[PDB]
C-alpha cells in the first residue's frame, strides 16, 4: 500500500514550509526520503480518536430531513444507524444498487419499527424487524441478566411462584384481550427498550464470586467503616541551610577580627551624638560639577552602552534564507539530539546513530554550499551561528566516538 | 462496638452507630423482656437488619432459656441472601473478637428451585415441574422399588443423604443458598432435605413469608420449637395482602376442564390397578377405619404435597364418611365438580357467604358438610396410594379438593364471589370463582398463638394505629423512630401544580386526561434535565403506564427525555423486566443517564432496591389506588366497617399511602445518601393522605414544599443537589448523626436518645 | 412573596442598623487553606478539559456558564503561570461527542489567554465526551517524563457523559499510567466523575457561587501532594546566561529566532545544543533539556519551607505591644494575630498580605 507517500504528500501540500525542508534535506542529497518521512511521526489518532456514539434521537436529531421523505445526508445520523441497527447494516449490504437508491432506500427506512414505532407486516424492513425480535428473544432466552447475582433477577425474585390456581391476583397476564392500539402501545414499549439497549451496547465494545461481590457491595455503608483519604508522603528536609544561601556563589566575605566590632561600635556611638549640618557639609559644588560631568554622555557611569549596532542591509530575502536554514537545521538537530542523549547501548540504535553521522556530514556539506551560494552577494551577514550548532553536532559525534571507543 | 443496652453487651459489627440504632436497641430489649409481640418502625437509614440480628444474637448468646431459635422472615430470595451475609459478617466479627468458639448455625432455606442439584431437574425453570420431577425421582414408593432393585430411577443425592446424612448436624457454618448447594455437591447430598433436616439445630433461620403463613406449606416448625421462638418479620407492609393471597383460592373454567380430564385419567388408573392389585386397598380401608390416615405418615419426606389448607387448629380427627371406596370418592369428586361447574355457568356477578354455598350443595347435589371437610385428606391418601408419578399433571383436582375444604370449614369471615367475566375483560369467556378471604387475622392467628414474640418491622409503616386494628393484635411496643440528621438527606416535595397552573391529579380513573399527562411529561423532562444518575418513576397501573408512555410518543415529549437520559420502560414479563433493570444499572455507571419507569404495585418495587446513585429522584406519579379490582375491595371494606371498626375512606387512604411511601422510601441507604423524592399530584397535600406518610418523611416536608409548581420544584431540586453534593465527610457526623465508643457513655447522649424515639 | 417582613426593629434607630449589619455580615465568608510538610508535584503538566456541552449555555451563573468558566480559566492560567513557572497547560474544548485539542501543551500565558479570548466566541453545541478528552490528554501525557505529576482538570457541567466506548478501561489505564485527574463539577454529582476522581487520585467538587468556584480554582492552582506512586527522578537542567550583542556586535551571531520573527542580535543560548531562544524558561525545542533562569526555581521555594499558622485572638488580651510589628500602626479593630516562633503582633492587613503574597513572617527573618 502507498499510504506513507500519500501522507508525506498531503502534509507537504498543507505545510509548504515543511515541503521546503523536505526538499532542502532529501533533494539536497543530505539524507534519503524514507528516513525523513520514517522518523517524522506526528499526526492524529483517528478522525476524532473515535466517532460520535448514538446519544439518543438518532432518528430525531434532524429528523428525516437534510433540508416526510426529505433529504438524507447527515453523517452523524447515518453512522449512528450503521452502528445502532445492524439489521439496517445488513440491509444496506443487500439493497444498494442492485436496484434501489438512497432516496428510495431511506424513504423505505422511515417506515415502521424505526421511525413510527409500530409492529405489523410491512415492506422490506419486515424481516429486519423479525431479526430484531429474534435478537430480543436471544437476549431474553439464549441470554439473561448477567448481574442477576444478588439483585435484579426479576423472573425468580419470588421463592414460591405457582400457576394461576391457588392465588389471589391470578388475573395478571391474560391470554385473551389482545387489541390493536394496546398491542401498539406494548410495541412502543418494546422498541424503546430495544433502542436504549442498543445504545448502551453500542457504546460498550466487545458462581459465588459475583454473588458474594454484589452482596458485599449492597450491604455495606460508607459511614460505619473506614475513611477515604489516600496518603501524603512526609517531606522533612534534612539540610535546609542549602536552601537558605541558595545557588548564588560564595562571595568574598571576610569580616576581620572582632576587635573591629568594638572599635566600630565606639566610633559610631561617638559619631551619631553631634549631628545636623544641613547647609554646609552636604555638597561641595565642584563635586556636583564633576557628577554632572560624569552623568553627561561622555563620562563614567555612562558606559557607552545601549548602542546595539546592527547590520540591517539586505533584510527580507536573507530572512527567508535563514527561515529555510533554521527549519532545516532544526529538523536535523531534532533527530540528532533526540536519538543522541542516552547511548542506548545496542546495535540498532548505534546504526541509527551512524545514519545520523552520515546525515550530519552531508548536512555540513549542504550548509557550506548554502553559505557559499548565499553570502557571496554583498559580503555581510555572518551565518556562523548555524555553523556553531552544526560544529557542536560534529563535536558531540566525535566525543561520543572517542567515549564509546574508550568504553569498548 | 461493645454496646451496653441496659442489660447486655452487644458486639455491633461496625465501629460506629447511629443514635436511632440505640433507640431501636432499647425498644427491642423492651419487647424481649416481657414476652409480647411489638411493632417497630426504624426507617431505611440505619442497618435495621444489622441491629436486629445483633441484639437477637446477644440474647441467644446471653440467655439460653427464653429464646431458643430466631426465625427471620424476609420476603424475597435476594433479601434472604442479604440477611444471611449480614449474619455472616456478624459471625466473622464475632470470631475475630474471640476465636473459633462460635458454635452458631446460620441457615437459609427457600425451595427446590434454589436447593436442587440433579442435572435433569435443574434445567426446568418452574417450581411445580421441579416438584413433579423431584416427586418422580424420589418418593415413598419409588425409593422402596429402588431399594429392592438396581436400575430404577433415583437421585443419588437423597439416597446418599439417606445413607449417612441424617446423623451429622451441620457444624456451626453460616450457609447461604450457594454455600449450601456447594456442600450438597461436596459430600453428595440433597441440601434441600439437609436444610429441612437441619432446621431443628439452627439458631437463625431466614425464609420467606409464604413458608410461614401458608397453612399448606408451614408444617415444619413444630409447637415445642415455637414456644421459645422469636420470629422477626421484615418489610411487613403487605402482611394482610400476603394472608389474603395465602388463603383465597381461584377456580377457572380451564381448571375445571382439566379437572374433568384428570377425573377420567384417574378413573382409568383405578380400573387398571383394580386389574393389578388388591391388598394395599385393604390396608387403605384398614387405616381409614382403624386410624386417622397416619399409618405410612412416619416415613413421609417427599410424599408430602401441599397439605390441608385449613389452619392448624380447625382440623379434625374423625373418619372420612362415605368416602372410603375410591370408586365412590371419584363419584364424590364428580358430583362436586359438576355442581361447581354448573354454579360457574351463571352470567352475572354473584356474591355468597360459604354457608349459602354449602346449603346450595347439600340441597341440589346431595353432598353434606363433613365428607366435604375430609376431601383434602382423602385425595392426598388416594394420590399416595395409586403410585402415580408426575403430580403437576394433577394440579387442578387437588386445587378443587382443597377448595372443598375451605368451603366446608370457614364461615362469616370469608366470601365466595363468582365473576362470569373480569373487570378489564368484559364479555370474554373467563368465568372465575374467588373463594376470597377478608379476615387478615385468621392467617396470623396461629403465628401469635404458637410463637413467643413476633416483631413486625419495616422502614415505612404508617399509621401504626391500624395494624392492631386489622391483625387481632395487641403489642407491647408500638414505636416510631425519628430520623435525626446533621444534613437534610432527603427532600419530599408535592408537585401538585402544573406549569400552566393545571391541577395535577389522577381523578379521571385511568381514562386519560390530556393536559395532566402533558404536565407529567413536562415534570419528567425537566427533572431529567436536573437530576443525575438515574430517576425512578412509579406510575399507578400498567394500563395507565401503557397509556401514558403511549401519549408521550404521539405528543412530542419522549424524544426529549431520550436526549437527556436513557429510558427503560417496564413490561410484565419476568425476564424482560430483569434485562431492563440490568441495562438501567449498566447505564447509571457507564456515564450516561438512566431513568426506570415502572408500576407501583408489581415486583419492581418490592425487592429490587435502589441504592446510593441508582435512584436520586423517586418520582411518585399519581396516588396509587386499587381501581381495577372487583367487589373483593367492596366486600373487604364492608367487612372492615362491620366486624372491625375501620372506615371506608380510612382504609382506602391507608392502602394508597402504604403503597406510595413503600415505593418512595427505597432510595436511601445510609446517612451519606441523598434522595430527591417527589410526589406528583395535589392529593398528597390533603391532610389525611399526607397524615399517613411516615414520621421520618413528614418531618422534612416543609409547608413551602407543600403544593409546589413544576418549576418551583425543579429549582428546589437544583438547590438541594448543589447544597448536597459537597464533601460531607465522617467528621461532620460525630457530633450529631453518629456515635463513637466514648460518645455513648455520656449520660447527655442518653438524654438525647431518650428524646429521639417515640411510641404510639 | 413577603420578604419585606425580614426587617425587624427593637429601638428602630440602630435596630435597622443591626438588621443591615447582620445581613451584610451574613453575605460574606472566609477561605479554608490547608498546610502540609509533604512532597509536592512541582513539575506539573496540567491539562484543562472544558465542556462545550449544551449545558454550558445554561444561565445559572450571571453570564452563561461558558463565559464565567472561561473568565475564571483566564484568571487560572494567569495565577498558575504566576506561581509555577516550569509547568505547562493545554486546553481541550469537548464538543459534540468529540474532543478538540484547542491549545497544545506549552508554558506561556499569551497563547492560552489569546485562545480563551477566541473561545468566548464559540457555539457550545452537542453533548460532551469524557472518553475522547481523556484519550487526547492521555495521548499527549503518555510520554512526558515520569517525575512530572501529569494532571488533568476537567471543568465539567452536563450529566449525559456521552462516550463512544467503555470508560472503565480508560480509568484502569490512567490508573496504570500514573496520571491524576480532578473534576470541577457544575450543578450535580455524577457517579462516573466520582469514580474517576477517587480512582485516578484527584478531587471532585461542585459549585455554588462565583466565590466558591474561585476558591476551587485557587485550590487547584497550588501544587497538589504526591501519592506513593509517582517517580522521584532527577531531571537534567540547563541554566543559560543572557547574552547581549557581545561588544557592539564585534563578531556576533545574527539569528532570526527559534519559535513572524525579526533579526535577533543576542539573547539566551542553550548549554546543550547552542541554539537561540528569546524568552526563558522554555523547554529545549531540539534537545529535550529544560532551560531555567533560576529565580524560576526561587519563585516556587515557598512550598518547601512553608508558612505556619497565625494564632488569631480577637480580644484585648495582655497587649503591651500596641503597634503593628508589620507596618507600625495601631490596632483599631478587635483582631490581633500573633506568630508562632517570634510571637510578634500583626493586624488583619498584615495577615492577608503575609499569608497571600510575601509568604514569610517578617519577624523570623530578623
Ligand atoms: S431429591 Fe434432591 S436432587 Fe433429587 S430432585 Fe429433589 S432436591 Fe433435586
Ligand atoms: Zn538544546
Ligand atoms: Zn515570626
Ligand atoms: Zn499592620
Amino acid at each position: 500500500a502507498n499510504k506513507e507517500l500519500e501522507e508525506k504528500n498531503r502534509m507537504l501540500q498543507e505545510d509548504p514550509v515543511l515541503f521546503q525542508l523536505y526538499k532542502d534535506l532529501v533533494v539536497s542529497q543530505v539524507i534519503s526520503a524514507e528516513e525523513f518521512w520514517a522518523n517524522r511521526l506526528x499526526x492524529x489518532x483517528x478522525x476524532x480518536x473515535x466517532x460520535x456514539x448514538x446519544x439518543x434521537x438518532x432518528x430525531x436529531x434532524x429528523x428525516x430531513x437534510x433540508x416526510x421523505x426529505x433529504x438524507x445526508x447527515x453523517s452523524d445520523i447515518i453512522e449512528s444507524i450503521f452502528r445502532t441497527y445492524p439489521a439496517v447494516k445488513m440491509k444496506y449490504a443487500e439493497n444498494v444498487p442492485h436496484n434501489m437508491t438512497e432516496k428510495e432506500f431511506w424513504t423505505r427506512f422511515f417506515q415502521s419499527h424505526y421511525f413510527h414505532r409500530x409492529x405489523x407486516x410491512x415492506x422490506x424492513x419486515x424481516x429486519x424487524x423479525x431479526x430484531x425480535x429474534x435478537x430480543x428473544x436471544x437476549x431474553x432466552x439464549x441470554x439473561x441478566x448477567x448481574x442477576x447475582x444478588x439483585x435484579x433477577x426479576x423472573x425468580x425474585x419470588x421463592x414460591x411462584x405457582x400457576x394461576x390456581x391457588x392465588x389471589x391476583x391470578x388475573x395478571x397476564x391474560x391470554x385473551x384481550x389482545x387489541x390493536x392500539x394496546e398491542n401498539s402501545n406494548a410495541a412502543i414499549i418494546k422498541r424503546f427498550n430495544h433502542h436504549s439497549a442498543m445504545v448502551l451496547a453500542a457504546g460498550l465494545r466487545k458462581q459465588p464470586a459475583v454473588k458474594r461481590a454484589k452482596l458485599q457491595e449492597s450491604i455495606e455503608y460508607e459511614d460505619l467503616g473506614x475513611x477515604x483519604x489516600x496518603x501524603x508522603i512526609a517531606l522533612n528536609l534534612k539540610k535546609s541551610d542549602r536552601y537558605y544561601h541558595g545557588p548564588t556563589p560564595i562571595x568574598x566575605x571576610x569580616x576581620x577580627t572582632s576587635q573591629d566590632i568594638i572599635n566600630s561600635f565606639q566610633s559610631i556611638r561617638q559619631e551619631m551624638e553631634a549631628y545636623t549640618p544641613k547647609l554646609t557639609q552636604v555638597l561641595s559644588s565642584s563635586a556636583a560639577s564633576s557628577t554632572i560631568t560624569a552623568l553627561s554622555p561622555g563620562g563614567a557611569l555612562m558606559q557607552x552602552x545601549x548602542x546595539x549596532x546592527x547590520x540591517x542591509x539586505v533584510p527580507n530575502d536573507i530572512q527567508s534564507e535563514l527561515k529555510h536554514l533554521y527549519v532545516a537545521v532544526g529538523e536535523l538537530l531534532r533527530h540528532f539530539w533526540s536519538c543522541f542523549x542516552x547511548x542506548x547501548x545496542x546495535x540498532x540504535x548505534x546504526x541509527x546513530x551512524x545514519x545520523x553521522x552520515x546525515x550530519x556530514x552531508x548536512x555540513x556539506x549542504x550548509x557550506x554550499x548554502x553559505x557559499x551560494x548565499x553570502x557571496x552577494x554583498x559580503x555581510x551577514x555572518l551565518v556562523s551561528h548555524i555553523e556553531e550548532m552544526l560544529q557542536t553536532a560534529y563535536n558531540k559525534l566525535h566525543t561520543w566516538x572517542x567515549x564509546x571507543x574508550x568504553x569498548x | 462496638m461493645k454496646l451496653n443496652v441496659d442489660g447486655l453487651l452487644v458486639y455491633f459489627p461496625y465501629d460506629y452507630i447511629y443514635p436511632e440504632q440505640f433507640s431501636y436497641m432499647r425498644e427491642l430489649k423492651r419487647t424481649l423482656d416481657a414476652k409480647g409481640h411489638g411493632v417497630l418502625e426504624m426507617p431505611s437509614g440505619t442497618g435495621k437488619t444489622v441491629s436486629l440480628l445483633a441484639l437477637i444474637m446477644a440474647y441467644q448468646r446471653a440467655y439460653p432459656l427464653e429464646v431458643t431459635k430466631l426465625i427471620y422472615c424476609s420476603r424475597t430470595v435476594p433479601e434472604i441472601e442479604k440477611v444471611i451475609e449480614e449474619l455472616r459478617k456478624l459471625l466473622n466479627f464475632y470470631e475475630k473478637q474471640e476465636g473459633e468458639k462460635l458454635p452458631f448455625l446460620g441457615l437459609a432455606l427457600s425451595s427446590r428451585k434454589n436447593l436442587c442439584i440433579h442435572p435433569e431437574v435443574t434445567p426446568l425453570r418452574f417450581g411445580k415441574d421441579v416438584d413433579g420431577k423431584c416427586h418422580s425421582l424420589t418418593a415413598s414408593y419409588v425409593r422402596a422399588q429402588y431399594q429392592h432393585d438396581t436400575s430404577l430411577p433415583h437421585c443419588r443425592f437423597y439416597e446418599e443423604f439417606d445413607a449417612h446424612g441424617r446423623e451429622v448436624p451441620l457444624p456451626a457454618g453460616i450457609y447461604n443458598l450457594d454455600d449450601l448447594k456447594a456442600l450438597g455437591r461436596r459430600q453428595g447430598w440433597c441440601p434441600y432435605f439437609l436444610a429441612r433436616y437441619s432446621i431443628l439445630h439452627a439458631n437463625v433461620v431466614v425464609y420467606s413469608y409464604h413458608y410461614l403463613l401458608d397453612p399448606k406449606i408451614a408444617d415444619l416448625v413444630s409447637k415445642e420449637l415455637a414456644r421459645k421462638a422469636v420470629v422477626v418479620f421484615d418489610e411487613a407492609h403487605n402482611i394482610d395482602n400476603v394472608c389474603i393471597d395465602s388463603m383465597s383460592v381461584n377456580l377457572t373454567r380451564r381448571t375445571l376442564d382439566r379437572c374433568q380430564g384428570n377425573l377420567e385419567t384417574l378413573q382409568k388408573t383405578v380400573l387398571r390397578i383394580k386389574e393389578t392389585d388388591e391388598q394395599r386397598l385393604r390396608d387403605e380401608y384398614r387405616r381409614l377405619v382403624e386410624g386417622x390416615x397416619x399409618x405410612x405418615x412416619x416415613x413421609x419426606x417427599x410424599x408430602x404435597x401441599x397439605x390441608x389448607x385449613x389452619x392448624x387448629x380447625x382440623x379434625x380427627x374423625x373418619v372420612p364418611g362415605s368416602i372410603r371406596t375410591a370408586e365412590h370418592f371419584l363419584g364424590f369428586l364428580r358430583r362436586l365438580l359438576e355442581y361447581v361447574k354448573w354454579r360457574l355457568r351463571v352470567q352475572h356477578v354473584v356474591q355468597e357467604s360459604p354457608p349459602a354455598f354449602l346449603s346450595g350443595l347439600a340441597q341440589r347435589v346431595c353432598i353434606q358438610r363433613k365428607p366435604l371437610r375430609f376431601c383434602a385428606e382423602r385425595l392426598r391418601s388416594l394420590l399416595h396410594t395409586l403410585e402415580i408419578t408426575d403430580l403437576a399433571d394433577f394440579s387442578p383436582l387437588t386445587l378443587l379438593a382443597n377448595f372443598a375444604t375451605l368451603v366446608s370449614t370457614y364461615a362469616k369471615g370469608f366470601t365466595i364471589i363468582i365473576e362470569p367475566f373480569d373487570d378489564r375483560t368484559p364479555t370474554i369467556a373467563n368465568p372465575i370463582l374467588h373463594f376470597s378471604c377478608m379476615d387478615a387475622s385468621l392467617a396470623i392467628k396461629p403465628v401469635f398463638e404458637r410463637f413467643q414474640s413476633v416483631i413486625i418491622t419495616s422502614g415505612t409503616l404508617s399509621p401504626l394505629d391500624i395494624y392492631p386494628k386489622i391483625l387481632d393484635f395487641h403489642p407491647v411496643t408500638m414505636a416510631t423512630f425519628t430520623m435525626t440528621l446533621a444534613r437534610v438527606c432527603l427532600c419530599p416535595m408535592i408537585i401538585g401544580r402544573g406549569n400552566d397552573q393545571v391541577a395535577i391529579s389522577s381523578k379521571f380513573e385511568t381514562r386519560e386526561d390530556i393536559a395532566v399527562i402533558r404536565n407529567y411529561g413536562n415534570l419528567l423532562l425537566e427533572m431529567s434535565a436536573v437530576v443525575p444518575d438515574g430517576i425512578v418513576a412509579f406510575f399507578t397501573s400498567y394500563q395507565y403506564m401503557e397509556s401514558t408512555v403511549a401519549s408521550w410518543y404521539e405528543q412530542g415529549i419522549l424524544e426529549n427525555i431520550q436526549r437527556n437520559k436513557l429510558l427503560f420502560i417496564e413490561t410484565q414479563d419476568g425476564a424482560e423486566t430483569s434485562v431492563a433493570l440490568e441495562k438501567y444499572q449498566e447505564a447509571c455507571e457507564n456515564g450516561r443517564g438512566a431513568i426506570l419507569l415502572s408500576v407501583a404495585r408489581g415486583k419492581v418495587s418490592e425487592g429490587i432496591d435502589f441504592v446510593h446513585h441508582y435512584g436520586r429522584a423517586v418520582i411518585m406519579f399519581g396516588v396509587p389506588y386499587v381501581y381495577t379490582q372487583s367487589r373483593i375491595l367492596k366486600a373487604r371494606l364492608e367487612y372492615l366497617r362491620d366486624q372491625f371498626q375501620i372506615r371506608e375512606n380510612d382504609f382506602l387512604t391507608f392502602d394508597a399511602m402504604r403503597h406510595a411511601a413503600q415505593c418512595v422510601g427505597r432510595a436511601i441507604r445510609g446517612k451519606t445518601d441523598y434522595g430527591l423524592m417527589v410526589f406528583a399530584d395535589k392529593r398528597f397535600a390533603r391532610g389525611d393522605k399526607r397524615g399517613k406518610l411516615p414520621r421520618w418523611i413528614q418531618e422534612h416536608l416543609t409547608d413551602a414544599n407543600l403544593n409546589l409548581t413544576v418549576d418551583e420544584g425543579v429549582q428546589v431540586a437544583k438547590y438541594f443537589l448543589r447544597q448536597m453534593a459537597q464533601p460531607f465527610h465522617r467528621e461532620d457526623q460525630l457530633g450529631l448523626s453518629l456515635l463513637s465508643l466514648e460518645q455513648l457513655e455520656s449520660e447527655e447522649t442518653l438524654k438525647r436518645i431518650e428524646q429521639i424515639a417515640q411510641q404510639l | 412573596x413577603x420578604x419585606x417582613x425580614x426587617x425587624x426593629x427593637x429601638x428602630x434607630x440602630x435596630x435597622x442598623x443591626x438588621x443591615x449589619x447582620x445581613x451584610x455580615x451574613x453575605x460574606x465568608x472566609x477561605x479554608x487553606x490547608x498546610x502540609g510538610q509533604v512532597r509536592l508535584g512541582m513539575m506539573r503538566h496540567l491539562y484543562v478539559v472544558v465542556d462545550g456541552s449544551r449545558t454550558m449555555e445554561d444561565q445559572d451563573l450571571k453570564p452563561n456558564r461558558l463565559t464565567c468558566t472561561l473568565k475564571l480559566l483566564e484568571y487560572f492560567v494567569e495565577e498558575y503561570f504566576d506561581q509555577n513557572p516550569i509547568s505547562q497547560i493545554g486546553i481541550i474544548v469537548t464538543k459534540s461527542k468529540r474532543a478538540e485539542k484547542l491549545t497544545e501543551l506549552s508554558g506561556n500565558p499569551r497563547k492560552h489567554i489569546t485562545s480563551l479570548k477566541k473561545a468566548v466566541d464559540m457555539t457550545c453545541h452537542g453533548e460532551p465526551s469524557l472518553y475522547n478528552s481523556l484519550s487526547i490528554a492521555m495521548q499527549t501525557l503518555k510520554h512526558m517524563p515520569g517525575h512530572t505529576s501529569r494532571e488533568v482538570l476537567i471543568i465539567f457541567s452536563s450529566l449525559t457523559t456521552c462516550d463512544p466506548s467503555n470508560i472503565y478501561d480508560l480509568i484502569k489505564t490512567l490508573k496504570a499510567a500514573k496520571i491524576r485527574v480532578s473534576v470541577i463539577g457544575l450543578s450535580a454529582e455524577v457517579r462516573v466523575c466520582t469514580v474517576l476522581a477517587r480512582e485516578t487520585g484527584g478531587t471532585y467538587h461542585v459549585i455554588l457561587d462565583e466565590s466558591h468556584y474561585k476558591e476551587l480554582l485557587t485550590h487547584h492552582v497550588s501544587p497538589p501532594p504526591a501519592s506513593s506512586s509517582s517517580e522521584c527522578s532527577l531531571i537534567r537542567m540547563g541554566f543559560p546566561q543572557h547574552t547581549i550583542x557581545x561588544x557592539x556586535x564585534x563578531x556576533x551571531x545574527x539569528x532570526x529566532x527559534x519559535x513572524x520573527x525579526x533579526x535577533x542580535x543576542g539573547g539566551y543560548f542553550c548549554p546543550q545544543c547552542r541554539a537561540k531562544y528569546c524568552e526563558l524558561p522554555v523547554e529545549c525545542k531540539i534537545c529535550g533539556l529544560t532551560l531555567v533562569s533560576a529565580p524560576h526555581l526561587a519563585r516556587s521555594y515557598h512550598h518547601l519551607f512553608p508558612l505556619d499558622a497565625f494564632q488569631e485572638i480577637p480580644l484585648e488580651e495582655y497587649n503591651g505591644e500596641r503597634f503593628c510589628y508589620g507596618c507600625q500602626g495601631e490596632l483599631k479593630d478587635q483582631h490581633v494575630y500573633v506568630c508562632a516562633v517570634c510571637q510578634n503582633v500583626f493586624c488583619v492587613d498584615c495577615d492577608v498580605f503575609v499569608h497571600d503574597s510575601l509568604h514569610c513572617c517578617p519577624g523570623c527573618i530578623h
